[PDB]
Parts: C-alpha cells; structure tokens; sequence
C-alpha cells in the first residue's frame, strides 16, 4: 500500500558527489514531509533534515546545513539527498520517512509515519575494488583445536568463506568485517575441530570476493 | 575491603543451605558480586553472579534451577540460596567483587571462602 | 529583583472570588480582572527582564520569559507560586483544558501556564539546553506552537461550553517571529465551529486584527510601543483587546511617527464615560496622569487620519475600541461596532 | 531537542518474561515520545506513538506509559521474534532525537570463553605487515576484557575487535581481537600475549607465543 522505496547501495570515494533517492507511493506525496536520517555502523540514529515536497521548503539540522542538499521531483514522487563532496565519515545507512503536513498544530505534535524506506547503504572509502589476501591461522602446536583464515585488505564488501568446499560447517565462525584506517576491510574465519584430526584431515578455506571476481583457496596446516 | 562468607555446613543429599557474604570497607551496590567454588584437586569454578540491581543474575549450568543468588544493597551483603544439594556440590565456596563496573570480571577482592559438605 | 507583590495579592483575590463561577454563554472577564491579569504578566516579565550574558540566544529570542533556567529564579514566579502556602499551585495542578468550566479555573490555568513558561501539554516553551541554539527551525517553531496553543486552548473551551467572550491574550514576547496571518488561518481554517458568531468572539477579534496588521510595519508604522525591549508597531486604531491581549500599557514607551491625532483612553470617569489624552506631534507620547486603579484603568488608542482603509476604520469606534464592561454588549466586528456615547467622555490634557 | 537517557543498554531476558525499557529526559516531553524496534539490516519499526498508543498492527503484549520526564516500554511476555534493539524517540521537533537504544538478547547460562592465539604467518610477514589474532570462542554473557601485551607491555590503539551475533543455536558470542604491527615492529619483540577477563573466569586467561618458536 504505502511504500518508500530507496535506491541501491552505493560505493564511493571521498570528494565524489552522490545523489540517493526515496520514492514515495500509495499516499499523497506532495502533502507529507520527507525526512532523512542516518545510522553509522554500530551507532544510533541521527537526522539530517527534511523537505516539504509541495513547495520544496527545507529544514536542515545545523550539523548538515551547507553540506547536503535535499530536493524533490514531484513528477516521479521522488525525494533526494545529495552531496557535492562525500567524506569518509559519511559511511552509514540512510533512511527516509514521511510525516504529515502539519507535523505540529495548536493541539500537539505528530510522529513520523511508518513504513520508513528500506535504507540505502553508502560506503565511502578511498579504496578501489581489490580482492583479499588470505593467510593461514595455523592450529597451535600446543582435545579441541582452533584454526582459521585471515582475509585481509579487500574492498568492497562482501566476502563469503566456506571450508572444504562446503563439507565443513560445524563450528565455523566467520566474523563481521572491520573497516581499517586504510579504507580496506579485513575479517577472520575460524573453525574448531578435533586435535586428533590435525595430522590426517585437510582443511582449506575457500574465500570468494565477487566484486573482484576473486576466489582464494588456502590450506591451513600445523606449522612444521 | 573485607569479604566474610558464612552459612556453610554439612547437609544430606537433597538438603539446602543459604550462604552469605558480608562486605565491609566499601559499599558494593555499584559492583557485580560473584560466587565461585573449589573442590579438592579441582580448579575453581564459577557458580553465579548478581549484577547491580536491575541488571540480573546469571548462573553456571551445573547449578541452574537449584541455586539462587541475590543481594541486599542496604546491608552490603549477597546471598546464595542452595537447594537440592548433591554430593558433587561439596566444595569451599568463595565470594568475589567484580571491580569493573562494566562487568568484565575483574576479580581483585576475594573472600577466604566457607566450606560446604554434602554427604550421605 | 523588582517583585510587585500587589498584583499577586490581587490575582489571589480574583481566583478566590471566581473559582466556582460557572462560564455561561455571555460570561466575560471584567475590567478589574483583566487589569489584574495584565499586571500579573507584565510584573512577571519585569522581575527578571533580561538574559544573562553567559546564557543568551544568538537568535535574540527572549529566553528569560521562555525557559525554566530563568523562570525558576524569577522571584515573581517564585512568590506567586508559593503564595498562601502554595494554595493556587495546588488548585492549578488539578486543571487542564478539557475539564475547565468555571471562570477562576480558566484564568488560573491560562495565566499560571504563561508565568511558569509552560504549554498546556506541560512542556516548557523552550528547553534549557536550547537557550543558546541558533537552530531557527525549532526555536521559531516552539514559539509558534506556544502562541497558538494559548489561543486555541481557549477556543476549545469556548466551543465546548458555547461561550462568547472569555479572553486572555498571548503576550507580545510569544509572537517572536510569529506570522499573525498564519496563526489566524491555521486555527480558523481547521475548525469550522470556531466561526460560529456566538463562540470565541474576542479571541476572534484579537487574531483577526493581528492577521491584517503585522508586528513590524517598517515605513508604514504610525505608532510604536516598547515594554522591556519588546516593541510593536501599529498603523490603525489600537483596540483595548489588542493592548490587553498583548500585555502593552498606555503608560509604556509610545512613539509617534506622524502628526496624526491619537486619542489615548486611560480610565473610566464618573459620568458613565471615559477620559482620554490627546497627542499630535511626532515623537514620544508620554501619559503623565496617575496610573488608574484596576477598577478604572483602560488601554486603548483611536487613530485619526484621512488614509485608513474604510474596512478598518471600525477598530477605532468607541464601543469597539474599548471593551464593554457589560459582557453581552461587547463588540467584535464591523457588523456590530458602534460609535455612540462620546458625550460621556472627556479630554484630560 | 533535548538529551535523552535510555536504559539499560543491554537487557538479557527469556521468552515469556515481562521486560521493561526506560527513557528519561531532564525536562518534560509531555506525550511526544515514540518507541521503535529495529532488527539487524532493517529499518526501525514504530511500536508506540503519543507515549502510550499502539501503532496499528502491533501486538497487544507491547504497551507503554509516560510521565513527561520518564517513559517505559513494557513487553508483557517476550515472544521469540522480540529479540531486537529498541529506541525511544522524542518528536516534539521538526526532527526528533532518538535515545541510545536497548538491545534485548536471549539469556542463557554463563560460558567462559575458550581462548586461542595465532601468530602472523610467514607469508604475511613477507609483505611487511604482521597480524596477530586472538580468538574468544562461544562465551556468554557478552562483556569481556581483551588486552594485548608485547614483551609484557600493555598495548593501546593498535588492535581491532569483531564480535558475532548471538549464535542462532546456542546463543553465545565469539570475538576476535587483531593486533596489527609493521614487520619491523613485530621483529623488535619476543613475547606476544592475549589476556582475557570474563565474569565466568576466576582468573584471567593468557595465551601467548614467542616470536620464531614452533
């Protein structure tokens, strides 16, 4: 019925411009404010500003005034959020939401309405597309052993990791990637197995990075 | 900072005890308080933790459904109700303060422990 | 701090008298009680009249009358709320817009909200951590909200009870960047029931005049009032419901920008009429008569010139520019303004 | 807008529990407060508006009340799909700031972490960087302290942590801590140690290696 449909994930570099979109359907688009709110990785929610589509009146949070532009194209029921020059600190999930024309009147205030848009992920890094380097996390020489693969310096997300081409799934933990100060991601995938298997069973992690068309298969064995 | 445990003793299987630990030289309402136990020839093992009031109690799987930890902030005291006791619960029981208000288990201050024996 | 305890005493006596007085169809606030209300709001302002240098608004909003930071250290606020072992505060805490039926409830609720810096929903007009904000989006909007709610709350009562003439204004400082035409159209376009000729007629007159005459008229200003740094300009006659509603006094600073005659009505007299002072020249118009008591005091100005839009001349008609003390005879539009009675009046000068 | 304080930051509870989340402000917001639920990778979903009114379609186990300066969201009987992060939000504003959030997680018995340390591989050293990885496996509750010591010197600012979501089957966490050094820095030192504290451990657990030993 009512839907706010946002544009797809973006991968950009600092200094580049960007315009993301929020398409409103199933309600009176010109008479509801559109607001933009962002959620940085692992953080809470912070408003950027709002626009009234009927006449394009805008109200910006002072934190974002002069750094973004909010606009609308009424003919396609679309609101936009624009940067002329992205910062690496603009990496976040961006949501849009609608609100009644009189979001206050003399009798009180009115909340933002559901549903929000589904979110647009914006990733800003100086990195270019780059496949990972994979390194063994070798099982210790010292009845359960851990071993793994370090998946280092790739861009952008995602990477997927299997073990033994999918034959080994029990005890696998593949950690969420961390963005390094270099602008590249890194993660580890680990698995616990019987120590008595270390001499007889082959362990290979299969690391797939579709954006770079990269697949690395790395054997992990005790170090001699 | 003193921790003095009491309330142990000898009970028959299926019996009950209530341990207490009274803290002095510092108000403990701001800190999680844990119980540990150690049987002869075994390592010390976690039993239960009462976090600050409102943050909950957490338990080892060896005592679930049988033991209850609680606290009396007004009296600077914590308690371990021990029901349906088994021979394998025999140990010296210790109370410790978690010095980290963020609950990482920084166990600097320990009581000397009090003895529990469950025997047929 | 300059705390006028006299108006606190008078206010207390007014609430005691009117607490259980039922609002009927024509019930109105008497001249005496209007003047007490007017004094209370002005005395509240005067006790802590300026922001502190280390805690002021970069937008120039008058936070000293809008925030708990200042109001809770305003000794007039404190003395009023503590008066008679806090008995008015006890009564005030029982009230909200939906249950009010009596005159003293209505006055106590509206006025204690204002001199506590509270909306009818219980929020402060502006939050303390917002005093220093330069975000005009919420500073200006909070004040529009507060101003509209004072008036709309009263209209909601008038419509529920079907009352014609109860009225307390939104004081002048709560019109900070507030557009009067928008206030008027916001409220009236949204509730057809307020248009009924037997409902909310002085509230209507106050908002209608402000919808056609903005606070700052620039080159078209003929008069300017200033009280504690809050200024307002006019180019028409200025009815008593405007000066009473905004909290201005004919004893404030009044400046004339033309050589047009004005008649400044200041008091009732002993022959069923009014006494007025005439001014003519450009410059400061200072009333030097003694300030009349609450029984007798009037604030109203008739402007005389040859260039006023014919549709606005009626604001200066005698029995419209001054609020009738017989409630049923109060006038509020061009359809019932009359200009008889001048025989009873006297030029003081 | 004004600062709100939402508490607790993590609420450990079970299906069937009555749980309460609180939001406080130093001055009154009247009824102009909303409650939202958010699951990972999804948009926030409105539960409550005007401090106590259920959004249409929201199940009746959700309720909320407000005094103006204190607001409580109560889930009267947590159900299996209520594990999520919850936010209060003031909205007497053209924007409307959110609270810091409350994660409602599945409660279970304590499990101390199993700890493992991994030295940098010879291959990685050939590239001029050394990553040292410490693994804390399958532990509960979430709070833990992980410290790197290099020749018994405490490290700061040169490691990064990653933690899994609560395991879909056993509801534990696992965590990695990765120490990153230049090859040159790595070869200036001998003893690499990861030291772990957790409320389920009576004493800190240390796993360590000497550079160059097998």
């Amino acid at each position: 019925e009512v839907q706010l449909v946002q544009s797809g994930a973006e991968v950009k570099k600092p200094g580049e411009s960007l315009k993301i979109s929020c398409k409103g359907s199933g309600y009176s688009f010109t008479t509801h404010w559109i607001g933009w709110v962002r959620q940085m990785p692992g953080e809470g929610l912070e408003w950027l500003g709002i626009i009234y589509p009927g006449d394009s009146e805008t109200k910006y949070s002072p934190s974002f005034q002069g750094q973004v532009t909010i606009s609308v194209d009424k003919s396609i029921n679309t609101a936009y959020l624009h940067w002329s020059s992205l910062k690496a600190s603009d990496t976040a999930m961006y949501f849009c939401a609608r609100r009644p024309k009189n979001y206050y009147d003399a009798s009180g205030y009115y909340n933002w309405l559901d549903p929000w848009g589904q979110g647009t992920l914006v990733t800003v890094s100086s990195a270019s597309t780059k496949g990972p380097s994979v390194f063994p996390l070798a099982p210790s020489s010292k009845g359960t052993a851990a071993l793994g693969c370090l998946v280092k310096d790739y861009f952008p997300e995602p990477v997927t990791v299997s073990w033994n081409s999918g034959a080994l799934t029990s005890g696998v933990h593949t950690f969420p990637a961390v963005l390094q100060s270099s602008g590249l991601y890194s993660l580890s995938s680990v698995v616990t197995v019987p120590s008595s298997s270390l001499g007889t069973q082959t362990y290979i992690c299969n690391v797939n990075h579709k954006p770079s068309n990269t697949k690395v298969d790395k054997k992990v064995e005790p170090k001699s | 900072v003193q921790l003095q445990e009491s309330g142990g003793g000898l009970v028959q299987p299926g019996g009950s005890l209530r341990l207490s630990c009274a803290a002095s030289g510092r108000t403990i309402s701001r800190y999680a308080m844990s119980w540990f136990r150690q049987a002869p020839g075994k390592e010390r093992e976690f039993v239960a933790v009462a976090r600050r009031s409102g943050d909950g109690a957490f338990y080892a799987d060896s005592v679930q459904g049988r033991f209850t930890v609680s606290r009396d902030d007004a009296k600077n005291t914590v308690y371990l109700q021990m029901n349906s006791l088994k021979p394998e619960d025999t140990a010296v029981y210790y109370c410790a303060i978690d010095s980290d208000t963020f609950y990482s288990g920084s166990y600097d201050y320990w009581g000397q422990g009090t003895q529990v024996t469950v025997s047929s | 701090q300059d705390v006028n305890v006299a108006s606190i005493t008078a206010f207390k006596s007014m609430i005691d008298e009117t607490w259980d007085k039922k609002i009927e169809a024509n019930t109105c606030i008497s001249r005496k009680h209007r003047n007490i209300i007017h004094e209370v709001i002005r005395d509240f302002m005067k006790a802590y009249p300026k922001m502190d240098e280390n805690k002021k608004s970069p937008l120039g909003a008058p936070m000293q009358w809008l925030t708990q930071y200042y109001i809770l250290k305003n000794e007039y606020h404190k003395t009023m709320l503590a008066y008679d072992n806090g008995s008015l505060n006890t009564k005030f805490k029982t009230l909200n817009i939906y249950m009010i039926t009596n005159v003293g409830q209505y006055i106590l609720y509206i006025v204690f909200c204002i001199i506590s810096g509270k909306n009818h929903d219980g929020t402060p007009y502006i939050y303390d951590s917002e005093i220093t904000s330069n975000d005009k989006n919420f500073i200006n909007e909070r004040i529009k909200y507060a101003c509209k709610q004072i008036l709309h709350g009263q209209l909601t009562i008038a419509l529920r009870i079907r009352n014609k003439f109860m009225f307390i204004g939104s004081p002048m400082y709560l019109w900070f960047n507030v557009n009067g035409s928008q206030v008027y159209h916001d409220i009236y376009d949204r509730n057809a029931g307020f248009h009924n000729k037997e409902i909310g007629r002085l509230l209507y007159a106050f908002m209608y005049y402000l919808s056609i005459s903005g606070r700052f008229l620039n080159d078209f200003a003929l008069l300017k009032f200033t009280y504690l740094g809050e200024s307002w300009t006019f180019s028409l006659s200025v009815p008593e419901y405007i000066l009473y509603g905004l909290g201005y006094s004919v004893f404030d600073t009044i400046e004339k920008f033309s050589n047009d005659a004005i008649l400044v009505y200041i008091r009732t007299n002993n022959r069923n009429g009014y006494d007025y002072v005439e001014f003519n020249k450009k410059g400061i118009a200072k009333v030097t008569e003694d300030k009349p008591d609450n029984d007798k005091r009037i604030h109203a100005i008739r402007l005389i010139n040859d260039s006023t839009d014919v549709q606005h001349i009626h604001f200066g008609f005698r029995n419209m520019v001054i609020i009738d003390n017989e409630c049923a005879n109060i006038q509020s539009s061009a359809e019932n303004a009359t200009d008889t009675g001048h025989h009873q009046d006297s030029k003081i000068n | 807008e004004i600062q709100m304080t939402q508490s607790p930051s993590t609420l450990s509870a079970s299906v069937g529990d009555r749980v309460t989340i609180t939001c406080r402000a130093s001055q009154s917001l009247s009824t102009w407060l909303a409650w939202y639920q958010q699951k990972p990778g999804k948009a926030p979903k409105l539960l409550i508006y005007k401090a106590s009114i259920l959004e249409s379609g929201v199940p009746s186990r959700f309720s909320a009340s407000g005094s103006g300066t204190e607001f409580t969201l109560t889930i009267s009987g947590l159900q299996p799909d209520d594990f999520a992060t919850y936010y209060c939000q003031q909205y007497n504003s053209y924007l409307g700031a959110f609270g810091q959030g409350t994660k409602v997680e599945i409660k279970r018995t304590v499990a101390a972490p199993s700890v493992f340390i991994f030295p940098p591989s010879d291959e990685q050293l050939k590239s001029g960087t050394a990553s040292v990885v410490c693994l804390l496996n399958n532990f509960y509750p979430r709070e833990a302290k992980v410290q790197w010591k290099v020749d018994n010197a405490l490290q700061s600012g040169n490691s990064q942590e990653s933690v899994t979501e609560q395991d879909s089957k056993d509801s534990t966490y696992s965590l990695s801590s990765t120490l990153t050094l230049s090859k040159a820095d790595y070869e200036k030192h001998k003893v690499y140690a990861c030291e772990v504290t957790h409320q389920g451990l009576s004493s800190p657990v240390t796993k360590s290696f000497n550079r160059g030993e097998c």
